[PDB]
């Protein structure tokens, strides 16, 4: 359907945003673990 | 549907900005 | 429609962001 191609930039951008948030959260969690070790 | 086009534009802009943030 | 893995992933991801900032 043409709806899929029309919204594909939005779907890909949303997936990229989700991956960015998840990676940032994991990074922050590891830094928090290092803080607790200290 | 210009509203959906504007939504797509905003999402694309946000993803692009996060890409530049990653490169930096 | 929602059978596509990508739209499903996008919806679950948006909910993940919302829960994370909550």
């Amino acid at each position: 359907q043409e709806l899929f191609n029309e919204l594909k930039p939005a779907v890909d951008g949303a997936n990229f945003i989700v991956n960015h948030m998840r990676d940032q959260n994991n990074y922050n969690e590891e830094k928090d673990s290092w803080n607790r070790v200290a | 549907l210009p509203e959906l086009r504007e939504v797509v534009s905003s999402i694309s802009y946000i993803a692009r900005q996060l890409q530049e943030q990653e490169d930096h | 429609l929602i059978k596509h893995p990508e739209v499903k992933s996008a919806i679950e991801g948006i909910k993940y962001i919302a829960e994370t900032m909550k």
